[PDB]
RNA sequence: ACUGAACUCCUCACACCCAAUUGGACCAAUCUAUCACCCUAUAGAAGAACUAAUGUUAGUAUAAGUAACAUGAAAACAUUCU
């Protein structure tokens, strides 16, 4: 017999237990809220050829943004929701190319994890995260796990990928799918009117893998590449991502810095192993702008 | 076939040649009917040669019965508590003659297939081959790329 | 017709030794001409074929299919002449040794098609057969593990003898 | 059904009309439902003379010996089920009362030495001589399975058996067979039997309470 | 030796069921009524002094063997597998009742007997451990408590945490093997056959048969090892699923020796509780 | 694809699906406990206790008189509806009525449902009980909480 | 379209005996605690809901006998009163449905 | 040089690899004559032998538990509603 948390508790103990365990959550959250004023591992400064961190953001909307040519540059909101490194392997005990971090975001419920996975957050000392994702990086950026990760690790005017699950369209058909033409509705056409037409020809006795056919369109990991960041919000950790996310409205994201030929040195600006509030050094505005961004406050602009 | 019929190996009942040669065939059962012809040349096989054959090897007891048998059958049981039961209906004198020899002959081992034609229990000699016969050692008993 | 199941509680046994162990009893029971197909009843019949039969009857009193219902009356007229007739002391103490279920003396009915042409249509009937076994229940087979296994493959390989030769 | 009043009322509900026939063969019984006067345990000369004028050679001063031989020799034929010799040694109103529910069950019954004399107790009266007789014995049962296994006294250990044996006579061909035994209210409860027994309440209705 | 103990008393545990079972009237047959809420007024037509009440779950259901953990004999607490004695009226007690009061006594002792048995089998051969007592202690403390004298050796040793966790791993093992509990209603005088080489326990016995009017004394053992207790028990060891032994504490007026008290807390198969729910069980039940 | 679609299509339409809707939701303002498959009774509750809601806004509101004449098929209802179910309610302002599954439909194996207004005099469902405070993990818990109401 | 050959029992019983079409053994199933029978979770009892159900047809009837014909829905809240029952202070002006058994155990 | 056949040798045994066709030796079962008598013998006869005719009749498979099929709703099963 399969049980839950909630099957043998009385009226009494279900808001107890509710209410206990949430403040031990969000105490165990405060509780990382200092990361320098414990034993962090050592700041290196960038260096040509060095990777560091992502984050793990909701896709809260999207919303205008103008920039002083007056143009619209439409923004997904990518809300940093309680993130956190996990865990960090070199590349000697990873096998890979480059060393590891795995990196957490959007806590969840203590009681729908598996044992395991609550050991390893017991042993952490944070509340389970539903989603790890696991980034590539050099030994110059490794941060003690168990530090938390904010917006302003990514600043305005930095181009960004972003990869997520996009929205699953299920068992799709055809013309949804890949696009193809289908047969005209009449002159005939008796039941062809979104079917694939033929599929391989008569000599290739089979069908060739790879061939595009009805199936489940969507729900599978993409990435869009070279976003540019125009805005981030301090206050509420949003990132204000150019263009479109995939993936569904308060889903979460993997958000890493975008690894095109065109933009892998403009590191020399950004916070290379996070940013620190800790740190206190020159701390943010409630909102970081990029140059061209108009901001609303800022007068009506004028083109002359 | 092979494949549908069990088998077995080659062997004797009790190292049935080593020390001395024990006939392995206990009782003879004839059943032969005294009116019909299926078992004519059985009763001539009576009257004339199932005596001499008696003599013949005396560890081999037989039992003649003469019932109103319908077809007759010679019943050969061994020293192993095999019993091969074949019929000599409507078969010559001559073919009882080495048909009765024939079961003489042989032992109580199944008429299956033989896998090996021969059996030794010491098969070697000189030492089986392992592979570490035909290989010389080394000094201190060094195996490749070790250096101490 | 051949109806061999219903005397199989008629075997009667020769009284035990002191020096011997207790026999567990043994219920044939079957139900003749079930209206409904013999492999929609392999399912339910096998669904129990090594349960207990209380917890049998806990999974036909909530399956959805109509063999349930009846499987359930052959268990509950089964655990009755179990207790009366067979000398079974715990109506618990019972497992389902065999549960199976052949095919009765079937109907043939006409089924039109679409022109002057038609088809068979047959009308299905089906068994059902019980032994329930005094006793509990045996325990599933535990799925061999890399011990089981790694001794079956040494054993397989100190079993090998040079082939074809003496 | 449940009565012979339920299959007729069912045979005028369904329309079945059975018309009753006559056949001039009836049926010859060999004995009576029961017992003509049921002797309670703690002068019936007329019918000893109403014995005699049928059977012309019957010594009551014989008959409890006889009574014994055709006790004893009964029960032997459960340890064997020899009914051929039964339906000879008992009537037709004891054989299911004796023999039903000992079907698909071994019993070995074993009579060893009696504790008294056995003897006569009364004698009763197309027609139907009847002899009570008084038995105070010593025998064993051990009444087994289909399986084998032991579920109603030890084979071993004598136990003295209070009978009152009820024997009946058809008075051409009839002889002596025990026609019933009767069990007195005041006589102690038989042997323990060796398991449990879970009898069930009152099935409840869901409308129903238990009360 | 620990092991010529387990001989001895095991034998002289075989010898007061043999002077038990052999005063029976050759099968005498009692019967009690099923006195329930549900299934009501069956009588058990059952035998004398071999019958327990999980007999009669046996001739109700599977369900009631399983889930039925206590039987109120006549409004007094009984255990499943002891022996009745007269007619009789059986409630079946399970942990999921209305006021589960003795239900849950019994699994407090039955886990502290549990417990018992996994410390005297603990240790190396070369340290006496001398078990007293457990105390009758309330579910609402947390932790279930088990008074345990240890040799003069270990007046100055604290177990780590890895010692607790092989404590947990043989009371584990303990569960796996499946045991049902024994239990004898025993006199006075053959308790103390049994207990003589343990004064704390003959002061036990000393205790609880001048408690009652008669010298009644209950014994229980679970597989080669047997203890005394105040009240009924657990069918059998595989209901103990969640088993932890939390921690270890040393009582306060130790002038003569260390009365070193153990704590444990469990729960059933049927009252499991969620991994972090547990944990913190186990974070309250160190005190 | 139907994310975000969160109407049940039933019936043979738009308009018999509400027709469905509206012959349910006048049988459990008749008799106030209803047996009705489950997809058909989650959706009839999420009409049922917005239907109270506005019962709420008054007999004189001819709006609700509109709302109430559409969707009480028996006329005789809406005096029910209006002067018996709307006072019932006035202390709450929500959770007007109450699902529970029945065994399945021996007819066709479909999941039934019943759903009651809360608060009637027909005989109360055997609604499923907590785990009552005294078993063992609820006195655990309970001490649990003695423990730290004991922290302050 | 037609097969081209017959499948045979082997791979028949290869694709009707996977655990994919056997019936799932299932692990809902409780004792019910006021009847004994053996309920499902997240279900009623079906013996305590037949119950409930037969006492609510007759108490229905009996709402059909005391209105009288269709279309008399009482503007009127409703109390089900049992033998030997006093109507209460706040059954005051309420209409009263006088059953003929005794009040259950269960109903309260 | 080795490998390499159904060729050839070797130990024993030999009537024992072609279509259509043709020659010959035997022979299952059945019945008849006469023996026989847990199933046979010598003859005589004949509706005298089926892995194949989109063969016929019956059984049961496969396709397949598939295609298809069927009950408006609540309720006191009086009734009402759509
Ligand atoms: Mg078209
Ligand atoms: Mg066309
Ligand atoms: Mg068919
Ligand atoms: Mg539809
Ligand atoms: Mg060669
Ligand atoms: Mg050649
Ligand atoms: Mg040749
Ligand atoms: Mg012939
Ligand atoms: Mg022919
Ligand atoms: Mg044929
Ligand atoms: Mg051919
Ligand atoms: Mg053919
Ligand atoms: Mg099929
Ligand atoms: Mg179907
Ligand atoms: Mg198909
Ligand atoms: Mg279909
Ligand atoms: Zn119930």
């Amino acid at each position: 017999s399969g049980t839950w948390w909630d099957e043998h508790l009385s009226e009494e103990n279900v808001p107890f237990i509710k209410q206990l365990v949430s403040d031990e959550d969000k105490a165990q959250l405060a509780s990382k809220l200092c990361p320098l004023k414990d034993e962090p591992w050592p700041i290196h400064p960038w260096e040509p050829g060095s990777f560091r961190v992502g984050l793990i953001a909701l896709k809260l909307g999207m919303m205008p943004l103008w920039t002083k040519d007056g143009q619209k540059h439409v923004v997904t909101l990518l809300q940093v929701q309680d993130c956190h490194v996990l865990k960090y392997t070199s590349k000697e005990n990873c096998n890979g190319k480059m060393a590891t971090l795995s990196v957490g975001g959007k806590t969840v419920s203590r009681f729908r994890k598996a044992t395991s996975i609550l050991e390893f957050y017991r042993e952490l000392g944070l509340p389970p995260k539903q989603t790890v994702k696991i980034f590539n990086i050099t030994d110059n950026a490794a941060i003690k796990p168990g530090t938390p990760l904010y917006a302003a690790h990514f600043r305005p005017g930095q181009y960004v990928d972003v990869t997520a699950k996009t929205i699953g369209k299920g068992f799709q058909g055809v013309m949804k799918r890949w696009g193809f033409k289908g047969q005209p509705a009449t002159h005939g056409q008796t039941k062809t009117h979104r079917r694939p037409g033929a599929v391989a020809t008569g000599d290739i006795g089979r069908v060739w893998p790879g061939t595009k056919m009805p199936g489940k369109m969507g729900n599978i990991y993409r990435t869009e590449y070279g976003l540019k960041v125009w805005r981030i919000n301090t206050k509420h950790n949003i990132i204000y991502v150019n263009g479109s996310v995939p993936g569904h409205k308060n889903c979460l994201v993997k958000v890493k810095d975008s690894k095109l030929p065109a933009y892998k040195d403009l590191g020399k600006n950004l916070p290379f192993p996070t940013y620190f509030p800790d740190g206190d050094e020159e701390e943010l505005p409630e909102d970081l702008y990029d140059e061209n961004v108009c901001q609303p406050g800022a007068p009506s602009i004028t083109f002359a | 076939t092979a494949r549908g019929t069990p088998s077995r190996f080659l062997a004797s009942v009790l190292h049935n040649g080593l020390g001395r040669y024990v006939q392995q065939l206990q009782r003879l059962s004839f059943s032969v009917s005294r009116d019909g012809a299926s078992s004519r040349g059985a009763r001539e096989f009576v009257e004339r040669e199932v005596i001499d054959f008696a003599r013949r090897n005396p560890g081999v007891v037989i039992y003649v019965n003469s019932r109103p048998c319908c077809v007759p059958r010679v019943v050969a049981e061994y020293l192993n508590g095999a019993v091969r039961e074949e019929s000599i209906h409507c078969k010559s004198v001559e073919e009882i003659s080495t048909l009765v020899q024939k079961l003489a002959d042989q032992s109580g081992l199944d008429v299956i297939r033989i896998r090996k034609p021969f059996h030794t229990d010491n098969p070697s000699i000189q030492g089986q081959w392992h592979p570490f016969t035909n290989k010389p050692t080394t000094f201190r008993g060094l195996r490749p790329r070790e250096v101490q | 017709i051949s109806r061999k199941w219903e005397k199989k509680n008629k075997i009667v046994y020769p009284p035990q030794l002191p020096g011997e162990p207790r026999r567990p009893a043994e219920i044939y029971h079957c139900r003749r001409q079930i209206k409904y197909s013999k492999d929609k009843m392999w399912y339910l019949a096998k669904l129990i074929r090594g349960m207990s039969i209380d917890q049998a009857l806990a999974q036909l009193e909530f399956n959805d299919k109509k063999g349930a219902k009846i499987i359930k009356e052959v268990l509950l007229e089964a655990q009755d002449m179990a207790v009366r007739d067979h000398n079974v002391e715990f109506r618990s103490n019972l497992y389902i040794a065999e549960s199976t279920s052949g095919r009765g003396q079937c109907l043939k009915r006409i089924r039109y098609h679409g022109r002057g042409r038609f088809g068979i249509m047959e009308k299905v009937y089906c068994h059902y057969f019980v032994k329930l076994v005094e006793g509990p229940p045996p325990p599933p087979e535990p799925p061999k593990t890399a011990v089981a296994h790694a001794k079956e493959y040494i054993q397989q390989l100190r079993s090998r003898t040079i082939v074809h030769t003496l | 059904f449940k009565t012979e009043k339920e299959f007729m009322q069912h045979a005028r509900k369904a329309g079945l009309v059975i018309p009753p026939e006559k056949s001039d063969r009836s049926i010859h019984l060999a004995c009576t439902a029961g017992i003509f006067d049921a002797y309670v345990p703690p002068a019936s000369q007329v019918s000893i003379r109403r014995i005699k004028d049928y059977d012309a050679n019957f010594k009551i001063k014989d008959f409890p010996e006889k009574a014994k031989d055709i006790f004893i020799e009964a029960h032997l034929c459960l340890n064997n089920s020899d009914h051929d010799r039964l339906h000879t040694l008992v009537t037709e109103h004891c054989f299911p009362d004796m023999t039903w529910d000992i079907k698909y069950k071994t019993v070995r019954w074993s009579f060893v030495e009696s504790l008294e004399p056995s003897h006569v107790v009364q004698v009763r009266c197309n027609v139907y001589g009847q002899i009570t007789v008084r038995m105070h014995t010593r025998q064993t049962l051990a009444i087994y399975d289909r399986f084998g296994r032991l579920m109603y006294g030890q084979e071993d250990v004598p136990k003295d058996v209070l009978e009152y044996v009820v024997f009946e006579k058809q008075l051409p061909y009839g002889s002596w067979r025990m026609h019933t035994k009767i069990v007195p209210p005041w006589a102690p409860p038989k042997q323990p039997i060796l398991k449990t027994v879970m009898i069930p309440g009152p099935q409840l209705k869901p409308e129903e309470e238990y009360e | 030796s620990p092991t010529e103990l387990t001989e001895m008393r095991n034998d002289l545990f075989n010898k007061e069921k043999a002077r038990q079972l052999s005063l029976t009237p050759r099968t005498e047959k009692i019967e009690v009524k099923h006195v329930g809420k549900t299934d009501p007024g069956t009588v058990f037509v059952m035998n004398k002094n071999i019958s327990t009440p999980y007999s009669c779950a046996m001739h109700l259901s599977e369900w009631y063997c399983r889930k039925s953990i206590l039987a109120l004999v006549d409004g007094q607490p009984w255990d499943m597998y002891k022996p009745l004695t007269k007619s009789c009226e059986i409630k079946f007690l399970t942990f999921k009742d209305c006021d589960p009061g003795e239900v849950n006594k019994a699994y407090w002792r039955s886990c502290a007997m549990m417990m018992g048995c996994v410390i005297e089998r603990a240790f190396k051969d070369e340290y006496m451990v001398n078990l007293v007592r457990a105390p009758e202690v309330p579910v609402i403390s947390g932790a279930f408590c088990y008074d345990v004298v240890l040799d003069s050796k270990l007046d100055e040793w604290m177990p780590t945490k890895e010692n607790l966790r092989s404590f947990t791993k043989d009371a584990h093992a303990l569960i796996y093997k499946d045991l049902p509990f024994e239990t004898l209603e025993v006199e006075a005088k053959v308790a103390l056959e049994i207990f003589q080489h343990s004064k704390y326990k003959v002061d036990f016995i000393e205790e609880k048969a001048s408690q009652n009017p008669e010298r009644i004394v209950k014994l229980h053992r679970i597989g080669d090892f047997i203890d005394v207790s105040e009240g009924p028990l657990i069918p059998r060891t595989s209901i103990c699923f969640q088993y932890e032994v939390s921690a270890v504490h040393n009582l306060q007026p130790t002038q003569p020796s260390l009365i070193r008290r153990f704590q444990g807390v469990s729960l059933p198969v049927h009252l499991r509780a969620h991994f972090t729910i547990w944990d913190k069980l186990l974070e309250r039940s160190r005190k | 694809i139907s994310h975000g679609r969160v109407f049940r299509r039933m019936g043979l339409g738009p308009e018999s699906r509400i027709h469905l809707l509206r012959n349910l939701l006048t049988g459990l303002v008749r008799h106030e406990r209803i047996e009705a498959p489950w997809a058909r009774v989650d959706e009839m509750r999420g009409y049922a206790e917005k239907l109270i809601d506005y019962g709420k806004l008054g007999d004189t509101n001819e709006r609700a008189m509109r709302m109430a004449d559409f969707w009480l098929t028996e006329k005789d209802l809406i005096p029910k509806l209006f002067q018996v179910l709307a006072p019932r309610y006035k202390d709450q302002t929500g959770g007007y009525t109450r699902m529970l599954q029945i065994p399945n439909r021996s007819l066709d194996r479909a999941k039934m449902a019943v759903i009651e207004y809360k608060g009637n005099c027909l005989p109360p469902l055997p609604l499923p009980r907590r785990d009552s405070h005294l078993t063992l993990l609820n006195q655990l818990l309970q001490g649990l909480r003695q423990d730290l109401r004991q922290s302050q | 379209a037609a097969p081209k050959n017959r499948r045979t029992i082997e791979v028949n019983r290869c694709r009707r005996r996977n655990p994919q079409k056997l019936i799932k053994v299932k692990n809902n199933i409780d004792v019910c605690p006021e009847c004994g029978h053996l309920k499902q979770k997240h279900v009623l009892c079906a013996y305590c809901y037949e119950k409930v159900c037969k006492e609510t047809a007759e108490i229905r009837r009996q709402i059909g006998k005391q209105e009288g014909g269709p279309f008399k829905a009482p503007t009127i809240e409703t109390v089900v009163l049992y033998t030997g029952e006093t109507p209460s202070e706040q059954d005051q002006g309420k209409r009263i449905i006088e059953r003929d058994r005794k009040r259950p155990s269960w109903f309260t």
